[PDB]
């Protein structure tokens, strides 16, 4: 009836395939993964109606339909989910039929079909149907059809079976439609228009006569009895009802690792609730005997990260053997982030820690929760309960205020040469005997810390002077080069002058400051460093302007010379210097009169901008070559080896011989109006710092202006009467932009237009015209235009051009013209362009006159 | 929490022998 | 050796690390 | 036959100038040193009256220190031509050290330094010292011991180098026969003579200083019978006794024994009680017996010669921090080689250029009395930094008490320290783990190893593939022989990883185990010993090599050396700053560069234009009117794995005209390697041209034969500059322009224009502008403008004008702009008839 | 180490592995 | 065959014996 | 032994009484 | 008392004494 299967994990040998056979239930979740070809699968699987939890479908290839594997499939459950989702469906190139076509209810979580670049038909379903309404923000399919088609595929029935759904259609393929069942239905259910009775989940099966049964039924099933809650006895899992005993056979799969069913509350549960733990008997849940719960592991070596994994979640390692971290893998700082996801949560290791070999180790920390050694059966014949060799690069064991009592055997520490000696007698106090010291045999004096930094004192640093893109640090420590006087307050003090090679400075850029010193590891190189500095004043140079630094010092000596000091870290700004040129300044005419400026400033401000400065000059008119006339167109260490090799040498020395434009000056608010009162010749104003826009007003009709923009930064008080702001530096760099305003209308009409005859004798007409010279032109005038057309059809009015070089000797220029009513008006051409044309004026032009009537 | 090659090998670095790990 | 691998560049690399597959799960 | 010494020998002891200038007396008239010379803390040198041309050579070492007002040692020594070394201090012969006026050096006369080296240090404004070639005036392989630091250089010219002495005096070189020899750069002389010779006004010649020595100042190999050799000079015994050497800050007298003038008796000899002679020890072997203590120095461990017990509970501390240190074993051998137990513990600690403990020749026993360290440890070794073997082959030295310590060796590897196991008295199977540090020791030194070979089997432009030839064996299976590596232990051999980097130099040393020294590309292990190389760029030198890689259990190593190869040249890139200008209306200009990398030896550019089609008039464009996510995929992945344009066949030389054979429609030519600009000619006017340089490179005989296999292709692709040579003028002119007047009687003229169409235009007539001008003054010349299909196909327009003289004028308007408007044509209009006349 | 070319890469890294060749 | 190599291990990643696999 | 500056002062730490033994000329 | 080293001994003898620094074959 209802066999099950517990969970599936398909692979690409497909006789594993096999593992779904006659078991309509999986028990847990169906994974198929990587078959490279499925087509070998003859099979099907229709007899798997329903999944417990959830499915995924990832990278089979040689697949081409879901009903090819388990074409039954009604109910997905979702008594887990996948990351929220219970049907995932990815990446399955040869994918093409999403054939679930029976499925109904996804009961919890959502549904990803993504990436299976051949399957088509994908929002064809509505997939809201099929879950739960909660959920209907859980529907997710993209990259389902990169190149296949451009809208190529169609659905049943419908032109490019079932009705219009959705103003489109419901479509599993080009074959299948998607099934309903009624509105008071909820997918249990399996013909569009007679839903099963409500105590069924999916779908239900009538029998040759009548009778109805599910195919799953929701609540719960036992004996195939659809059933609302198991009896007493039973216990639930996800779908079935088990016995007691049987819950233990039961398993479900997380975190890539087994779990057993345990019967409690009348349920089969994974995990005793928070604040219990599993029986000893494996078959019930109990209080924690501590009121916490510690998951108990066994100790074993730990050579790679990929084994440090298995303790991820461990509280208590125990075992007769030590627990040996023993990286020699030289992997770097990864090193701490898996060994404290595997590590950080032991209390107490039973049974002796050992940190052999290790490379990348840089300090026990990653024992972040570790209290107690105890030690129950210790290394090397009982005597050493923490033991620690030959780590390269340790240097630091246990947290700070972090405490670890150590209850039977010493500890043994050699060859760690990073691992300062006066950091291991911290573990002193923390021995059960209490030790007052640790041997010459448990401790190696030469044998640990023989190149870590020991003993560090403290130096003071102090940011003597800045610029805007240099400092100066002076080392303030009475740091004393050969032996003191006994009543100095020598800090420290190198026993032999040339033993200390100097300061050497470490600088960063840091916003934040948050930074910390340089490790050893050379692929920490986040600082500038400096050559050694004997001096102890070092001059900081080309740094950012007003840029947050962080800088810190350390006394750089030979090898064998134990005395050094560090400083913290610490914190300066430089100067704000020249704020970066404002960027995207366009200019656009508006009209004869005004113009906007846009601008933004992308470019960095140093400091706070406190103006921008707009500057306009009126450039003058333009003028133009009239002798290449143009009336026919107007118209618009070594530190170390050459050290010590000297210090020898000298002392071998000394044992032989003694035997016995416009500056920013000007950047000033202006109106300079020309004489007339009309318009500006210069305009400037000391916007906000908030404004970008600038309107002009009152400019000269039809001339370039020059503009700048300035963005500006507040001077700083040493400035400001320090340097007697002479450097000045305050504002910006600029670019000329330019703009030519635009023609004012009519400004070059012609005015006083006015005609006469002349009276002197005369036998072809002497037509004088006269005008004054346009009083206020678009610039100066090339040409005057006349027009004149006697006042009949027929007639063409003529023009004439004539320069202005002539008008004004002419006072008045003369036409010839005979019997006839003329129109004539005129117009003045700018090099701006022609003018438009007066009115009309007329003319009587009378006969040529005669005397023989 | 999972051991897997997603963060042995693509939240940082690996060698090719941790790969080999996942091979049946 | 610098393998960074992610996603698909990643799955490419486990089956160029292996000509058997991979997936054992509860078996 | 034989030749005297120059001029005669004055000799002089081993002279202290100290404090006073007067004390310079001391070198009047002084011709040789008999031992060192010593000069230093005469506070101010500028009193110095006289230059010494008489010191031509000193026997063993110069030292000049602290001393100041003294500009040049020229100033003292003219003529110092030869520092013989038969002492050294510390190993240097000659020490120019803090003279903080010794702005020049000025031994112009220098020839050779016969031993040791040279120190030069702290001359704040010593020059030049950096420039002389040290290295050809010394001896034949002490060329690591010539030290010059913290001297100022006011911070023939032979071979590209001014190897001279200051501003004036250039230093000779000498030929390959003659070097430290020659008198000048052309003139050898006498192999007897040592430091050069002088030649006589007459062409007698004269040593300088005897190879060996003198008798009656002349130079001979060997001493005259009856006479013993004293450095410079024989002597008579009656004279060595006398004669003296300063040393360990004492006096000896000279013992005129066996042939020489010894200040010790030799091995096996002591002296006679009148000192006048050497005898055999008691047994004939001597029981010197010395106190331990700290040898700081070659020169301190001179202290120890002779000694042959080490006794007293001070450790004897061997702590010789010289730099490469080509003296440092000779000295000690010097110092301790002689030495046949150490009664306390032996330590050696940080040590620099001490190379190896083979300098205790004689060592047999460390007994310990007093170990030292708590007691604990009888050979402590500590912190040596170029240490990296122990005692002598098949030498034993047994130790009685105490363990080994052995740390922080870099280059003294575990199978070495190991050696020592059949030595302490308890021949243990293996140290403590508190005693050998496993990572401390060795960790840069060539441990157990043995050789790889590898042979590069091919080479592609983009892949090589290199195979491990020699063999490896795992276990002992048909009990094998001659396997030349074996692995004991089927597990342990992980495989073969093979390195590579891009490496022009082909010089690059080995990764080292530092952490961010990641110059080197590296593999992962390869079991067979054959890995093809992927994604190197083409004729690029690139450096291999392999190790094997065995778990932590296996201390057997193997590398191969560093080996180098280049790529294949592959395909050439794309040309660089392609640009086309036109000159002239058939002519383009060309330019290119070639700046990105020829991957290979370019052999020729192909340079090709192809015409393109004149534009055409659109019916959209008004004639007249516009005239011219990931984190799913992440989690999924985890989840699951659980862990358990054409192509170079149509490029050749060739040439197309047009039909009317008027212009190419294709151009193209092959050009030599140095031609980066090419002019175009006879091109069509005002019409686009594509154009494109490819570069071509060598073609190789197995490229060539390979490529019959996958069709390869040898030249760079296109990135086609299209652009229009310039605009033919005249050309639209519109011509056989012919105006008339039909004679149909309408009451104003029906004026009749005919041309006809441009015989090639620039590109399409877009539409003919006709003008005319009333040629009274008051007049302008006024437009008409009409459609070019619209007069094309008519062949004749009509305008109608009143009476008077027209000038006429027809211009094309073609896609290229206006064309030259025609010669002027007439019309005389005349008014239509008024019938009351 | 997974080996990854396309094209004329290909052909020039089989002609690599090949130096007996390949069958076209 | 340049086939096989376009048609597998040029969308995927070909290990060494792969390759040498197709050598003849 | 013992016979120069660098040994009686510098690591011997000699007094000034010492020190002036090499001077005395 | 006195500790001085390389320079800083240089320094304390040639300081702390007169013209006379005398040594061998004095």
């Amino acid at each position: 009836n209802v066999k099950p299967c517990k969970s599936m994990d398909i692979r690409n040998m497909v006789s594993h395939f096999n593992q779904l056979e006659n078991c309509t239930v999986i028990e847990g979740f169906l994974l198929i993964d990587l078959i490279n070809d499925a087509s070998p699968l003859n099979r099907s699987f229709p007899k798997l109606t329903e999944v417990t939890d959830y499915i995924i479908i990832y990278r089979v290839t040689g697949l081409h339909s879901l009903s090819k594997i388990f074409p039954n499939l009604s109910v997905i459950r979702g008594n887990k989910l996948f990351d929220g989702y219970a049907l995932v469906v990815y990446s399955n190139f040869d994918l093409m039929d999403l054939g679930l076509h029976k499925l109904r209810s996804i009961t919890r979580g959502g549904v990803r079909i993504e990436k299976n670049h051949k399957l088509c038909y994908d929002r064809t379903i509505d997939w809201l149907e099929i879950l739960a309404e909660n959920e209907t923000q859980l529907v997710v399919l993209t990259e389902n059809g990169k190149e296949k088609e451009c809208r190529l595929s169609k659905c049943p029935g419908e032109i490019r079976s079932c009705q219009l759904h959705n103003n489109r259609r419901l479509c599993w393929n080009s074959k299948l439609c998607q099934t309903k069942c009624p509105e008071k239905c909820r997918n249990n259910c399996i013909d569009e228009h007679t839903c099963c009775s409500q105590d069924c989940l999916g779908g239900c099966v009538i029998d040759k006569n009548g009778n109805e049964s599910c195919i799953s039924c929701r609540n719960v099933s036992f004996n195939n009895i659809c059933m609302d809650s198991c009896p007493k006895g039973y216990y639930q899992f996800d779908s079935r009802c088990v016995t007691a005993n049987e819950c233990i056979t039961l398993t479900k799969f997380e975190t890539n690792s087994v779990y057993s069913g345990i019967p409690y509350n009348g349920q089969c549960i994974t995990h005793c609730p928070t604040g219990y733990q599993k029986s000893e008997n494996k078959r019930m849940c109990e209080p924690c005997p501590g009121g916490k719960c510690d998951k108990e592991c066994s100790s074993g070596l730990i050579d790679s990260l990929e084994r440090a994994r298995e303790f991820h979640g461990c509280t208590i390692i125990t075992g007769t053997e030590p627990l040996t971290i023993s990286i020699k893998r030289e992997s770097g700082a990864h090193v701490m982030d898996e060994l404290k996801y595997g590590l950080a949560a032991v209390h107490k290791i039973q049974s002796s820690l050992m940190v052999h070999l290790t490379y990348g180790l840089k300090s026990l920390k990653f024992f972040q929760s570790l209290t107690e050694i105890s030690g129950d059966p210790p290394m090397d014949a009982d005597k050493y309960a923490l033991y620690v060799l030959d780590n390269r690069d340790l240097d630091e064991l246990w947290g700070p205020n972090q405490t670890v009592f150590i209850r039977k055997g010493g500890v043994f520490f050699h060859f760690n040469p990073k691992l300062c000696v006066s950091t291991i007698n911290q573990l002193l106090p923390m021995l059960a005997s209490k030790p007052k010291f640790f041997e010459k045999s448990d401790v190696g004096a030469d044998s640990n810390g023989n190149r870590g930094s020991c003993g560090t004192a403290v130096l003071n640093v102090t940011l003597q002077s800045v610029g805007a893109n240099s400092a100066m640090l002076n080392v303030t420590t009475k740091v004393e080069i050969g032996e003191p006087q006994k009543p100095s307050n020598a800090t420290i003090v190198f026993k032999d002058p040339r033993a200390f090679i100097g300061f050497v400075f470490y600088h960063m850029i840091d916003p934040y400051g948050n930074s910390t010193k340089s490790s050893d590891d050379p692929c920490d190189d986040r600082w500038k460093v400096s050559s050694p500095e004997k001096s102890g004043v070092m001059v900081l140079s080309n740094l950012i302007p007003y840029t947050n630094y962080s800088y810190y010092v350390r006394t750089m000596a030979i090898s064998s010379e134990l005395t050094n000091a560090e400083s913290d870290v610490k914190n300066f700004r430089t100067n704000p210097g020249r704020p970066s040129k404002v960027t995207e300044v366009v200019a656009t005419a508006i009209s004869d009169s005004k113009i906007n400026v846009t601008w933004s400033y992308l470019d960095k401000p140093y400091g706070v901008l406190t103006r921008y400065f707009i500057k306009a000059k009126l450039i003058n008119r333009p003028t133009r070559n009239n002798n290449r006339d143009y009336c026919t167109e107007p118209l618009v260490e070594y530190d170390d080896r050459k050290v010590q090799a000297g210090m020898e040498f000298e002392n071998a020395l000394q044992n032989f011989i003694f035997v016995p434009k416009d500056d920013e000056n000007t950047y000033k608010d202006e109106e300079d109006l020309s004489s007339n009162k009309q318009f500006y010749e210069v305009f400037a104003k000391e916007l906000p710092p908030n404004q970008t826009h600038f309107v002009f007003e009152k400019l000269r009709h039809f001339t370039r202006y020059a503009i700048f923009v300035v963005a500006c930064r507040e001077e700083i008080p040493s400035e400001k009467l320090r340097d007697t702001s002479f450097k000045k530096s305050l504002c910006s760099d600029y670019d000329t932009v330019f703009q030519t305003t635009k023609r004012k209308k009519f400004a070059d009409i012609v005015m006083d237009l006015k005609v006469d005859l002349e009276h002197a004798n005369n036998t072809e007409s002497p037509v004088r015209v006269r005008w004054t010279p346009p009083v206020d032109p678009n610039g100066e005038i090339v040409t005057y235009e006349v027009a004149y057309k006697l006042q009949k059809p027929d007639q063409v009015e003529e023009k004439k051009c004539i320069p202005a070089a002539d008008f004004n000797q002419t006072a008045g220029y003369l036409i010839k013209l005979n019997e006839g009513l003329y129109s004539f008006r005129v117009r003045a051409n700018s090099i701006a362009g022609y003018g438009d044309f007066t009115e009309v004026e007329h003319i009587k032009v009378e006969p040529p006159p005669s005397y023989a009537k | 929490d999972f051991r897997g090659v997603v963060d042995s090998c693509c939240r940082n670095s690996c060698s090719f022998s941790t790969l080999r790990a996942y091979c049946d | 050796n610098s393998l960074r691998a992610c996603g698909p560049a990643l799955m490419d690399m486990l089956r160029v690390a292996c000509p058997n597959g991979f997936n054992s799960m509860f078996a």
